[PDB]
RNA sequence: AUACCACAAGGAGUGGAUUGUGCGGCUUAAUUUGACUCAACGCGAGGUAACUUACCAAUAUUUUAUUAUUCAGAGAAGAUUAAUCUGAGAAUGAUAAUAGUGGUGCAUGGCCGUUUUCAAUGGAUGCUGUGAAGUUGAUUAAUUUCAACAAGACGUGAGACCCUUUUAUUAAUAGACAGACACAAUCAGUGUAGGAAGGAAAGGAUUAAAACAGGUCCGUUAUGCCCUCAGACAUUUUGGGCUGCACGCGCAAUACAAUAGAUAUAUAAUCUUUAUGGGAUAAUAUUUUGUAAGAGAUAUUUGAACUUGGAAUUGCUAGUAAAUUUUA
């Protein structure tokens, strides 16, 4: 009883760690972020996109940050190690493609064209499938909202959770709020660095007698 | 719908604020050689700059509240 | 010498043991396995932030695995493998 | 309406680290630097019209960042012009 | 065609009494408010006192910037309990930020519910037409698999997959497949036999396109417009409310008794042989929690209606209904 009172309270640090860099880390384009808890220097590591503006201009926030989260955790500083590494490819992360979009809504340039864009980009990546949904204000005083699929895409089961890689964000405007919602199919890669490797149980191939 | 409390009664005033004039110079006195004559007192903690609130029973200090 | 483990996922404390197991056993010392039945926490919601639908509920949960080693050696010889043998996700709260 | 003693407190630890964390207690002090937690937000409050620090609320908590035109005034508000040892 | 949110064969109810709760009206200074066939009414995880709290009766205290004017170290604005420290901004304007459980879910997002124990849906090739366009029988929970067919192949949803119980044993692995035989074809369906388990092994979770002016601004540092500006439509303190009483309705707990009640050694023994069934309401006395009891607990007394309920209507096919117990 006890040893489960202890995970849920590290947990709620998590939860409060991730909005930080979902308001902060826009400029950079982080991918994800981990925490290691139970090391002498408590590890937090970083996924950024672009990681090369960081360590070549050598700012404060490689500092900033390191001593926001140890006085939030009250430890003191120099005890904690905050890594920094590159994301591997930047059509399969939504969180980056999603806030694309939040800078090109912003230059009054239609939804219609926005949304051309980023199916683009995953089609060069080489995913199998993508949704983007446009929902609000789009024309005036009554709402509605448009979809725009593209390729294939798997939404029911234990499967799907493997395949899928979702998120919500909005823009806010001057008459209104619009929400975005993208996802994206993952493809298959036995290796396990791009994808996941298992394989899907519907398909069934058959050796050859040989 | 919620409105303006409308209140019959006036508002009671508040006591207005005071300051007496050169309220520290009180402490000193002046001599017609021009030394000061000291009639005031300092507490121990605190000999050099402040000084004690004369109360009847009580002696006060200002930073330190020591009560003698 | 009561050493544990605890983890969240399965695959995770099934890869350190095959790796504890040769290096501890085959070794310096003997040992102990023991494994202890899951612990699950359980928090039924109701789904709706409104009372107007149909009222469903919802239950969640999270697990926690234990593996627990019981071990009697001299002093160097287990805690040199502390240093050799940590784990990347899992905790081991080891009790000397 | 804080004293000169305390500001100076604040702006010694922004040439440092850069970064500040301040809690939402409406009666308290702050444990690195003794201020009525209330007084001590309006106070960066008044910063950010100035433009020198922007800030981010989550989770009933504030994490506030100097920027290039915070950090050029703090450090030279500090500077002595010449030094003689 | 299909179905226990439809009948049929059956069985326990509800509607008739008492009480606990939610809705309507009414009353008062206030009895805060959303929801009204399935798809509102033990619903907002809304359980009895201060907070919660939006209502009434009273008290006390105040965020910022640009700029205009008057003050202000011959001490602004503060803290303390008239005299003691610390000490540099303040007071009224105007724009622009900040705040509101104040209005609009017929201005929005997000999260939901309902259709839905519904099964359909998209490119490409060929064929028909100038063109928009188009491609019967059996069986299955399922356009789920067959057969004939100007159609021949594919993809999504369903299925497959995942979690719990059961047999075994290295505890993470085996074990079930309609396998076997019979019932004239393929796809099926039924019966017997062996087995822990025989027909989706049993029960859940996840969950298409599309629709509703369905609910949610009183969950949110989600938001547009509008309204309010310092005894503020802000916030704090003390009492009173949300629970009141002529009266209509829905969901529930004990009862109308020998297939029972008290006592007990729980079949030692005994008693009640019809109101010793039934417990509402109320008094006196001891006592628990709380800043504060018409709040919970104990002894004795008082002992209501009630003897199986009009028209009508809800659920249910196996360890199910029904009855008695049990943690959070
Ligand atoms: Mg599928
Ligand atoms: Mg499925
Ligand atoms: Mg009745
Ligand atoms: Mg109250
Ligand atoms: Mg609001
Ligand atoms: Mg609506
Ligand atoms: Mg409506
Ligand atoms: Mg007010
Ligand atoms: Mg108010
Ligand atoms: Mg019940
Ligand atoms: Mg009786």
């Amino acid at each position: 009883n006890k040893i489960l009172k202890k995970f849920i309270a590290d947990g709620m640090i998590f939860a409060e760690l991730k909005e930080l860099f979902e308001k902060c880390l826009i400029n950079e384009g982080f991918s994800s972020l981990e925490l290691r808890l139970e090391e002498s220097p408590v590890k937090v590591i970083l996924k950024v996109v672009k990681p090369h503006d960081l360590i070549g201009d050598k700012k404060w926030k490689v500092n900033q940050i390191q001593h926001l989260v140890a006085s939030r955790l009250s430890l003191p500083d120099s005890n904690v190690v905050v890594i920094i590494d590159k994301v591997v490819e930047k059509g399969l992360c939504p969180i980056y493609q999603a806030n694309l979009i939040k800078e090109k809504m912003l230059a009054n340039i239609p939804h219609k064209r926005a949304a051309n864009l980023v199916l683009k980009n995953t089609k060069f990546a080489g995913a199998t499938g993508c949704l983007v949904t446009i929902s609000g204000k789009l024309k005036g005083l009554r709402a509605c909202t448009k979809k725009f699929l593209e390729g294939v895409v798997i939404k029911s089961g234990q499967p799907s959770r493997d395949y899928v890689k979702k998120h919500i964000t909005t823009v806010n405007t001057k008459q209104g709020v619009i929400g975005i919602q993208v996802s994206i199919m993952l493809p298959h890669d036995p290796e396990g660095i791009i994808g996941p490797s298992t394989l899907l149980p519907d398909k069934i191939v058959v050796l050859d007698a040989k | 719908n919620k409105k303006k409390k409308a209140f019959k009664t006036p508002k009671i005033v508040k006591p207005a604020v005071v300051k007496e004039k050169m309220g520290w110079l009180k402490n000193f006195r002046i001599g017609t050689d021009g030394s000061v004559q000291v009639i005031g007192k300092m507490c121990e903690k605190c000999d050099d700059c402040s000084f004690m609130r004369n109360m009847k029973f009580n002696y006060k200090c200002g930073k330190c509240g020591l009560s003698e | 010498v009561h050493i544990d483990i605890s983890t969240t996922n399965k695959s995770a404390i099934t890869l350190a043991c095959e790796k504890f197991e040769a290096f501890a056993e085959n070794f310096i010392e003997s040992l102990e396995k023991e494994v202890l039945p899951k612990q699950v926490g359980l928090v039924p919601t109701l789904k709706t932030p409104c009372g107007q639908g149909t009222k469903t509920w919802a239950k969640y949960k999270i697990i926690v695995h234990q593996v627990r080693y019981v071990i009697t050696s001299s002093h160097d010889q287990l805690e040199k493998v502390i240093q050799f043998l940590k784990n990347f996700p899992e905790i081991n709260i080891n009790l000397g | 309406s804080l004293t000169n003693s305390q500001k100076v407190a604040v702006m010694k630890h922004f040439k440092n680290k850069g970064s500040l964390l301040v809690y939402d207690r409406k009666l308290e002090k702050n444990e690195i630097l003794d201020i009525n937690n209330k007084k001590l937000r309006s106070y960066i409050q008044s910063l950010k019209d100035q433009g020198y620090i922007e800030e981010h609320y989550v989770w009933q908590q504030l994490y506030c960042f100097a920027t290039e035109s915070g950090m050029k005034y703090f450090n030279d508000q500090l500077e002595i012009p010449d030094v003689i040892e």
